[PDB]
RNA sequence: AUUAAACCUUGUACCUUUUGCAUAAUGAACUAACUAGAAAACUUCUAACUAAAAGAAUUACAGCUAGAAACCCCGAAACCAAAC
RNA sequence: AACGAGCUUGGUGAUAGCUGGUUACCCAAAAAUGAAUUUAAGUUCAAUUUUAAACUUGCUAAAAAAACAAUCAAAAAGUAAGUUUAGAUUAUAGCCAAAAGAGGACAGCUCUUCUGGAACGGAAAAAACCUUUAAUAGUGAAUAAUUAACAUUAACCAUUGAGGCCUAAAAGCAGCCACCAAUAAAGAAAGCGUUCACUCAACAUAAAAAUUCCAUAAUUUA
RNA sequence: UCGGAGACUCCGAAUGAUUAUAACCUAGACUUACAAGUCAAAGUAAAAAUAUCUAUUGACCCAGAUAUUUUGAUCAACGGACCAAGUUACCCUAGGGAUCGCAAUCCUAUUUAAGAGUUCAUAUCGACAAUAGGGUUUAACUCGUUGGAUCAGGACAUCCCAAUGGUGUAGAAGCUAUUAAUGGUUCGUUUGCAACGAUUAAAGUCCUACGUGAUCUG
C-alpha cells in the first residue's frame, strides 16, 4: 500500500501516473555503517559507494526491488531531458543540473 | 551558507559545483593564447561523458526490450488462431 | 531526556525525502514480462570478458637484451 | 536515543464567537385576581413560619386569604390587567391581602395586629389606589 | 602558532597486558657497550639435459639434476654420582 | 650465619602446557564457532583465512509447489565473483548495545539465536550509542549527528391531625412498630431538639544524607 | 557413556524372547572433525523376496582358540595409561586470583460486617471475606574483619540548649507536630561486647574503606 500512489501525491510531486519516467538519478545521502549486512551489499550492487555522486539506473521492477531495500539511505530524483537524449555530437557537452535535467549544451554564458 | 537557496535557483548547492566560477579557465597567456586545460576539468568532463553514454545505452536497451515484447504478443497471437484438416461428423469422419 | 527542537526538524526532513522515494518507485516503466530478455546480450558479453581474464594467466616473455643490458652498468668513456 | 526522537515527532475561540440563540403559575395569579375582588399589596415582613400561619389561619377564619407569587412571573399579567400600578410595588418579598368584601379598614386593623408590618397600597373593590387614598376610602 | 622565550588554543606517558577499555596491574633513575628464529620430507621459483636425468648404488607412465627459499632467548623447586 | 634433610664439582644449555623478553622502512590481505583429549593456563581435526594455479558460472534476488518465516529456488535483472587442485599457519576466553525466545507457556538474572559497533565530530560523563567510503598539500566550500525543553459551591428557608407502643406520655423523633395529612412545599425528618414538646433536605434559592552550590546568563529584530 | 520422552525434569541399556535361519557381490547416497554407525537397486546364489519386536555401542596392541574360520573388559573415568592410596599447620617452586516461584493449613495488620450488640463523666466485639506481613507442611547430606587511644570533618532523619502549633493542654508532669545543625553530648564495675551502678540540661542516630596502625595499641 505504501507504494500505491494517491491523487494528491501526483499533484505534489508533479508526476503523471502515465508516461512514467525511464531513468532514476540515485544518490547516497547516508552511511551504510551500522546497517544490516544485506543493506550494505545492495548499495555496492547499485554502485552507490561515494555519497553525493549521481548514478543512472533503470526504472524497471528488478531495479526497483533493490532500490526499495535501501530506500532510507538514498534520494531518488527522476532524470529529465528537456532538450532530448544526447547524440554523438553533443555527448561531450552534457551537464547534469541539480534540478535533474541533463542538458546537451553547456556554454558557461549568461542565458539572456 | 545559503545552500538551499542555490538549489531553488537551479544552481549547485555547493558553489564549487557546476558553474562558470570553477569550470572556466583560471588564466590565459598575456598574448591571449589559451592555457592547457586544467587537469580537474578533464576528469570532470570524462565523468559527464561517461555518464552520458550510460544514459544512451540504458534507454536503447529498455526501448528495444518492449519492442521484442510486441513481437512476442503478435507471433503468439497468430499462432493461437489456427486450423487444419477436415471436420466431418455423424456416422462417418 | 527531552527531544530537541532541531533534532525533530532534521528527522522530519529525512522522512519527507524517503516518503517521496515511495512515489518515484511506484511507477515502473516496464512490467515484469517486458523486462525478460531485454538485457540478455549485454550480460553474456560481460561474463565472457571475466572468463577470458581468468584463463589468460601465464608467465611473461624473457629477452636476451634485458639480461645482456646489465653489462651496460660498466659503460665508460674511452 | 533515536527511539525517543521518533516518538516526539509522532482559529476563532468559541468565547469571543457570538453565542447561538410558569404556565401553571400563570393560572394561579389569574385565579386569585378572578376569585378575589380586592388585592392589597403589603411587603412580606419575613415573619416566623408559625406566626405566619396563624395570621393566614386567622384570616381564613374571617374567610380572608393570603396569596404570594414570585415577582418576575407576576410582571406580565400586572402589565396587562386592571391592576397596573403594582408593578413597582412587587419588588422583593411580598404578600397579598385578598378577600371577598371591602374590609379595607379591618385589613389595616389585622395589619395593626403586628405594628411593624406596613401597608404599601393595592386595590379595593377593584379600584387601584395608594395607601393614602385607601385610608380616606376606609373612612 | 606568533612581532614576541612564557600568557592564547588543542592534547588522559611508554611498553607488556588484559576483550578489540584503562585514571588499571606488571617492567624501566640515566648513558655506553653487549644481549634472543637454526635444519629442506612436501611445496613454490630459477636453470642443465630430457624417456631419460645423476661424476657407481638413486628416481622415473615428463621426468631428473643443481641453485635459492625454514622452524629463538632468559628463569625453578627438584633428581642422581662422587668428593669435601 | 635459612637443614622435612648439608655443601662443592659433574650429569647440565636438567625440565618447565608457566612468567618475562624477542632489535630497519614500505605496500597489501586478515578470526575467542563444532569435536575429542588426566581435557577446560594445552594440543589435534573440522570450519574459517590466506599465497599460487586450473576453468566457469557465482552473490543479491530467487514466481509458481512443495516439506511447513524460514529449508528449498526459474526464468529474469543489478552486478563480479564462485567451484576445484597444491601449499601454510595462527586461532579455539571476547567486550558492549539492540531485538527474540528458553529456563521458574514470567520480568528480571544465566544461558541460546540474529543484528550492529570499535572518530579527529557529537551525547555532564563518553573503546561499545548517533553522524562518518581509504590517505594527501591548500590562510577554499557546501554539509551530517548535536548544540535541551517551554510543554470546580455557594446563603438561602424550615407547615399538624402528640402517629401510636412497655417505658407518666413520647410532638420529625430516647425508645419499638408503622412512617403518614393537608398543603406552592417538608423525611413521624439529615443531624439536632427533646425524660414529651437549633436546623438540613423540600419550597424558595446571588453562585458553582553525609569535603564545597557549581559554566556564565537570557522571556520577543522577522 | 549411550538412547527414549518433556521443556533442565523423568525412563531405560550394556539387550532378552521369538525365531523351519536371513548368502555373496556391487551402482548411488545418508551421517560425520577423525574413528564409528546407517539404507540399498542391479548382478549372482540358496531355497519355494525381509529373523522378530522394543533399543543399544568398547578402538589398537596383546593374549586365546580351531583346520580358516572365530573369541577375549561395570577397559562404566564408558576415544580406553598393561599395573599406583593417604597426608602436610614442617612444607617448597612456577604462576593466576583476591588482598522470584505454587499450593496446604495457621497466625497476625487494615478495610468487610453475617451477626449479635448494646445502656445518666458507661460497649461494642465480631462470622465471612478481601487484602498486606510471619511461620509451618510442601523437594539431596556445613559458613562467609575489628575494639580502644589521639585528632576529629560533614549530614539532620534534633538527644540537650533555643523558637512555636495542636491537645482528650486548669496549675503542675506530659504526649503529638513543625522550624532550626548553633555549641554541647559523663565516670566506672563485671569483659567480651553485652549487662550493671551512680549522675547529667542531654548521656542523639548515622557517614568519613575498624574515619584515622609511614601516629600508637588489644
Ligand atoms: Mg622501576
Ligand atoms: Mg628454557
Ligand atoms: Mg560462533
Ligand atoms: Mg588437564
Ligand atoms: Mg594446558
Ligand atoms: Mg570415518
Ligand atoms: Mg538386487
Ligand atoms: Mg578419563
Ligand atoms: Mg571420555
Ligand atoms: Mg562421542
Ligand atoms: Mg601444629
Ligand atoms: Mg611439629
Ligand atoms: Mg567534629
Ligand atoms: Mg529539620
Ligand atoms: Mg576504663
Ligand atoms: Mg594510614
Amino acid at each position: 500500500k505504501v507504494f500505491q500512489p494517491k491523487p494528491e501525491d501526483h499533484e505534489k510531486y508533479g508526476g503523471d501516473p502515465q508516461n512514467p519516467h525511464k531513468l532514476h538519478i540515485v544518490t547516497r545521502i547516508r552511511s551504510t555503517k551500522r546497517r544490516p549486512y544485506w543493506e550494505k551489499d545492495t548499495i555496492k550492487m547499485l554502485g552507490l559507494q561515494k555519497a553525493h555522486s549521481p548514478q543512472i539506473h533503470k526504472n524497471i521492477p528488478s531495479v526497483n526491488a533493490k532500490l526499495k531495500v535501501v530506500k532510507h539511505l538514498i534520494r531518488i530524483q527522476p532524470l529529465k531531458l528537456p532538450q532530448g537524449l544526447p547524440t554523438e555530437e553533443t555527448m561531450s557537452s552534457t551537464c547534469l543540473k541539480s534540478t535533474g535535467e541533463l542538458v546537451v549544451q553547456w556554454h558557461l554564458k549568461p542565458v539572456e | 551558507a545559503g545552500g538551499q537557496w542555490r538549489l531553488q535557483q537551479g544552481l549547485a548547492a555547493n558553489p564549487s559545483g557546476y558553474g562558470p566560477l570553477t569550470e572556466l579557465p583560471d588564466w590565459s597567456f598575456a598574448d591571449g593564447r589559451p592555457a592547457p586545460p586544467m587537469k580537474g576539468q578533464l576528469r570532470r568532463k570524462a565523468q559527464r561523458e561517461k555518464l552520458a553514454r550510460r544514459v544512451v545505452l540504458l534507454t536503447q536497451e529498455m526501448d528495444a526490450g518492449i519492442q521484442a515484447w510486441k513481437l512476442r504478443q503478435q507471433k503468439l497471437q497468430e499462432e493461437r488462431k489456427k486450423e487444419h484438416d477436415l471436420k466431418p461428423k455423424g456416422t462417418l469422419l | 531526556r527531552t527531544v530537541s527542537f532541531q533534532a525533530k526538524e532534521s528527522m522530519i526532513r529525512r522522512l519527507e525525502v524517503e516518503a517521496e522515494n515511495h512515489y518515484w518507485l511506484s511507477m515502473p516503466y516496464m512490467t515484469a514480462e517486458q523486462e525478460c530478455g531485454h538485457a540478455a546480450e549485454r550480460r553474456a558479453q560481460a561474463f565472457e570478458a571475466i572468463k577470458a581474464a581468468a584463463t589468460s594467466k601465464f608467465p611473461k616473455h624473457r629477452y636476451i637484451a634485458d639480461q645482456l643490458d646489465h653489462l651496460n652498468i660498466s659503460k665508460k668513456w674511452s | 536515543f533515536q527511539r525517543q526522537k521518533l516518538m516526539a515527532i509522532t482559529a476563532i475561540n468559541p468565547r469571543c464567537l457570538p453565542p447561538p440563540p410558569v404556565r401553571l403559575l400563570r393560572q394561579d395569579i389569574v385565579a386569585v385576581f378572578r376569585d378575589n375582588r380586592m388585592i392589597a399589596v403589603c411587603q412580606n415582613v419575613a415573619l416566623s413560619a408559625e406566626d405566619k400561619l396563624l395570621l393566614r389561619h386567622q384570616l381564613r377564619k374571617h374567610k380572608i386569604f393570603i396569596k404570594v407569587f414570585p415577582s418576575q412571573v407576576l410582571k406580565p399579567f400586572l402589565e396587562n390587567s386592571k391592576y397596573r400600578n403594582l408593578l413597582p410595588l412587587f419588588v422583593g418579598h411580598n404578600l397579598l391581602l385578598v378577600s371577598e368584601e371591602p374590609k379595607v379598614k379591618e385589613m389595616v386593623r389585622v395589619l395593626k395586629s403586628v405594628p411593624f408590618l406596613p401597608l404599601l397600597g393595592g386595590c379595593v373593590d377593584d379600584t387601584i389606589l395608594s395607601r393614602q387614598g385607601l385610608v380616606d376610602y376606609a373612612k
